[PDB]
């Protein structure tokens, strides 16, 4: 994939959003891409939820290596539209903007598929409660006096 | 606890079995105690063919 | 010739002739003395 | 087909949208090109969600193959139309531009023409469940103490 780095992404949001890409006679601020890395940091940070949100494979980069454009993303290669879209429509109102109806649809889509594969495993079934018998066709279990489920 | 023999050879040893903590499982030992000895040394014997060179 | 070979046949003869009756009959007994859930061939997880 | 290649799908969205095409006067611009085949990499990766997705028959590039256009997409002749239409839609934002109606609705009806054989493979029935007795009906089971389903 041609998108490796958080700039990047910032770069590919842009691009859409009609700002700056590869064409344009002129480039938006270093400044403004830190701005909109530090927004990409946050956004993630805030659906991370220290692990019990979105997960997307996206690492978090550190203060010690100093420019986190220039990091890898470390997002499979189904997650990176979602996470420029949503980018993007989140970075719009920098430059009194606002994103386009298929923009904001294509983010809304691509966070439900970024969620789908977390909804599917996390969808589990709790263990029979404390108070259930194990039924007399549970042989070994009534013979070895298991005649109870655990729980928890 | 219970009682468990050994076929063939004449001992009897323990066989003890415990349940877990919280779930369907637990532990099973089948222990037992012995030692051989040799009280006459000089009455035991061994066998060594092609014992040259 | 073999009284063994000779006895060993007509029982293999007899046995295998009157297995199905037998097998159900063996079932009958253990659904009705032991457990219904004869389910010891389906392998659950 | 004559649409071979990522060039001919990025050419024909363009065409539809007006950007670039011999019914205007205008030639497709080298710099659009890359930036259109980013986003048609993107959206194929989003909607092939590792093979839990919209199965295509689409070939990605890797890292190694120097132009990521003339490579031959590989997708089979009934989802071309779709493949062009969504990427159209999708890359419309970029000329601050907006895909019209037809455009949008053939985009729709080619994704769910493209996910029809699939939703059909997929709907497939789970097995007997292992409680369920396979009934004195069933004979040769019965005979063999199959009493009850494997299940699983």
């Amino acid at each position: 994939m041609q998108i490796k780095t958080k700039g990047d992404l910032v770069r590919a949001a842009l691009r859409k959003l009609g700002v700056a890409s590869d064409a344009t006679l002129t480039d938006v601020e270093p400044q403004s891409m830190q701005d909109a890395v530090d927004d990409l940091e946050a956004m993630m940070a805030e659906w991370y939820q220290d692990g019990k949100g979105i997960i997307t494979g996206y690492v978090f980069s550190d203060d010690e290596n100093p420019p986190a454009e220039g990091d890898d993303h470390g997002l499979r290669s189904s997650a990176v539209s979602a996470v420029f879209h949503n980018l993007a429509c989140r970075i719009a109102p920098d430059y009194a903007l606002e994103a386009t109806a298929k923009i904001i649809a294509t983010a809304k889509y691509g966070k439900e598929l970024l969620y789908k594969q977390t909804a599917i495993s996390r969808a589990k079934r709790a263990p029979y409660p404390s108070r259930m018998p194990t039924g007399s066709g549970n042989s070994f279990a009534n013979l070895n006096e298991w005649h109870y489920f655990p729980g928890e | 606890t219970t009682s468990f023999s050994i076929p063939d050879v004449g001992l009897n040893g323990i066989f003890a079995t415990q349940g877990d903590i919280s779930t369907l499982s637990g532990l099973c030992r089948i222990a037992l105690w012995y030692g051989v000895n040799a009280t006459r040394p000089e009455a035991i014997g061994v066998g060594l063919p092609g014992q040259t060179a | 010739e073999n009284r063994l070979e000779s006895i060993l046949s007509r029982f293999d003869a007899d046995w295998t002739a009157s297995d199905e009756a037998r097998r159900e009959a063996k079932n009958d007994l253990f659904f009705s003395r032991v457990s219904q859930w004869d389910d010891w061939l389906s392998q659950y997880t």
